[PDB]
C-alpha cells in the first residue's frame, strides 16, 4: 500500500 | 498499489 500525496 | 492523495 504505497500511499503518496500530491499537493 | 500506488495511491495518490491530492492535498489542495
Amino acid at each position: 500500500k504505497n500511499v503518496l500525496y500530491r499537493r | 498499489s500506488k495511491t495518490f492523495i491530492q492535498v489542495x
